[PDB]
DNA sequence: ATCAATATCCACCTGCAGATTCTACCAAAAGTGTATTTGGAAACTGCTCCATCAAAAGGCATGTTCAGCTGGTTCAGCTGAACATGCCTTTTGATGGAGCAGTTTCCAAATACACTTTTGGTAGAATCTGCAGGTGGATATTGAT
DNA sequence: ATCAATATCCACCTGCAGATTCTACCAAAAGTGTATTTGGAAACTGCTCCATCAAAAGGCATGTTCAGCTGAACCAGCTGAACATGCCTTTTGAGAGCAGTTTCCAAATACACTTTTGGTAGAATCTGCAGGTGGATATTGAT
């Protein structure tokens, strides 16, 4: 009875759905689908942000990296939108310990 | 008997497939002589994905070649796949 | 009807544009595209085996690069007055993409 | 494969195989018949209508007759005509 | 065909900005030795790949019909390369002096690492329903007339 | 334009193949505590960069001019779409290889200290090449 564990996102994406579109179910496939989707999107941010602490000679990875990396790849609004989000969240995260 | 199913070889990815596909396309009206050319291109595609996958494959030790070697082909190849692991 | 009901040309092409853009089934049959995958696998490396998954993945691949291709090539065709692509079309999308052959 | 009984012959039947390195250009299902103390072959029988493969081949104790079991079908493979009487 | 006009390659040839040589150091490569971490060779387990033969469903190689597309021709505009001319935005070439690139000091702010203690994310076994599929009929769409 | 043909849109019904939900656990998250780092405050220097001037010079703006190009009309012909069909190629269903884990170790390789040590900064010379000088061709177009 060897038996494996293999680790997804499934069950975060499920919940997601769950809170904006209430009446509404999602496939297997879709699912793998939106898995991969985030997997390249950590693979490439993660990648920049490495690039860029080595050309300027540090080695702590910081939250301004991450930040950076995000102005760079993606377009106008929703960079905005998504470092207000993490911006919130960070912030919440530093005072309610 | 020479039936070698019109070649035995790519020649079976018949006509009409080829004009399903350019339908897809938004096509409209084709010539005759496309086909062939069209079966050189898949051809030249092919080979070089598959010959990455068949590297990855060498790698590891293994005589089955998986999806995810494939994924990866296509994903250095500037086609990256989203839908089959990876 | 004495004459048997026939549609002018440029309209079943039209349906079948309807039809297999609103569908997403695969359009070539499987047999000859795996025997395809295996012949030529075999003048790389000897005694392969291949999981289905990764043929019908690489059928995917192919099929969307395909469809990319010609709808580039219209364009190129729309370009020179035309409705009916031609291989010179196909070359010229070729070198633009900035691939080899 | 099976021996004949009253010789030192040997019966088989064949499976081609793309990856097997052929000496012959030829190659087709058929029954083959050996020798047992040299090597190689004397003789080879096919027949159409019968294109299956020879899974099962035996000899008779006798020597004058031959079965074949293919899948789904029994065949009979002995002697043909002679002259005829008034 | 020929011969005048402009643009281009090729022998002589010289002083110097960039190329190479040369000192003198010390911030990187090896040695020695050690402490720590691994990839790959034996067992084992459970998916699932090799690709035959009947029976049957539905797609294609062929041939047949003709409308509407290609791609050639002829041609009325038209528009953009060549060019002279002036003159006027830039080129070299200096000079200043403010301040950012970059360096050094050092220690307060941020994190690995090593341990213990919750805990929820993931297989697997019981329940659900949206949609595949079927059935059937009104309206939209092509086209002859 | 009107009417026939005929595909497409759209109502209504059933069940089962995938969706969803319950359950017992083990890899993983998180809280302490310490040690171990590391990047920002403070303090300075010195190279390189930003605002000005002056004497040309070579490039831009503007204005003529005409050879050669870009659509618009039209059309002989070719060539590739629409259907009958039959016929033949493609779908479906009845044991051993190899991907995926696990032990566990002979071999590989990080890391502390010293000992060299070739690489680099910087001073001090070379010389091929950016120019020039001039002559001989090689395209080009007119005629």
């Amino acid at each position: 009875r060897k038996r494996s564990r293999k680790e997804s996102y499934s069950i975060y994406v499920y919940k997601v759905l769950k809170q904006v579109h209430p009446d509404t179910g999602i496939s297997s496939k879709a699912m793998g689908i939106m898995n991969s989707f985030v997997n390249d999107i950590f693979e490439r941010i993660a990648g920049e942000a490495s690039r860029l602490a080595h050309y300027n000679k540090r080695s702590t990875i910081t939250s301004r990296e991450i930040q950076t990396a995000v102005r760079l790849l993606l377009p106008g609004e929703l960079a905005k939108h998504a470092v207000s989000e993490g911006t919130k969240a960070v912030t919440k995260y530093t005072s309610a310990k | 008997r020479h039936r070698k199913v019109l070649r035995d070889n790519i020649q079976g990815i018949t006509k009409p497939a080829i004009r399903r596909l350019a339908r897809r396309g938004g096509v409209k009206r084709i010539s005759g002589l496309i086909y062939e050319e069209t079966r050189g291109v898949l051809k030249v595609f092919l080979e070089n994905v598959i010959r990455d996958a068949v590297t990855y494959t060498e790698h590891a030790k293994r005589k089955t070649v998986t999806a995810m070697d494939v994924v990866y082909a296509l994903k250095r190849q500037g086609r990256t796949l989203y839908g089959f692991g990876g | 009807v004495k004459k048997p009901h026939r549609y002018r040309p440029g309209t079943v092409a039209l349906r079948e544009i309807r039809r297999y853009q609103k569908s997403t089934e695969l359009l070539i049959r499987k047999l000859p595209f795996q025997r395809l995958v295996r012949e030529i696998a075999q003048d790389f490396k000897t005694d392969l085996r291949f999981q289905s998954s990764a043929v019908m993945a690489l059928q995917e691949a192919c099929e969307a690069y395909l469809v990319g291709l010609f709808e580039d090539t219209n364009l190129c065709a729309i370009h020179a007055k035309r409705v009916t692509i031609m291989p010179k079309d196909i070359q010229l999308a070729r070198r633009i993409r900035g691939e080899r052959a | 494969a099976a021996w004949h009984p009253r010789y030192n012959l040997i019966v088989v039947g064949r499976y081609p195989d793309p990856n097997f390195k052929s000496c012959t250009p030829y190659e087709l299902r058929t029954i083959d018949v050996f020798d047992g103390n040299s090597g190689k072959m004397m003789c080879q029988l096919y027949d159409p209508e019968s294109s299956g493969i020879s899974s099962l081949n035996e000899f008779n104790p006798m020597g004058d007759t031959l079965a074949s079991a293919m899948g789904y079908h029994i065949l009979i493979w002995s002697q043909e005509e002679a002259r005829t009487r008034k």
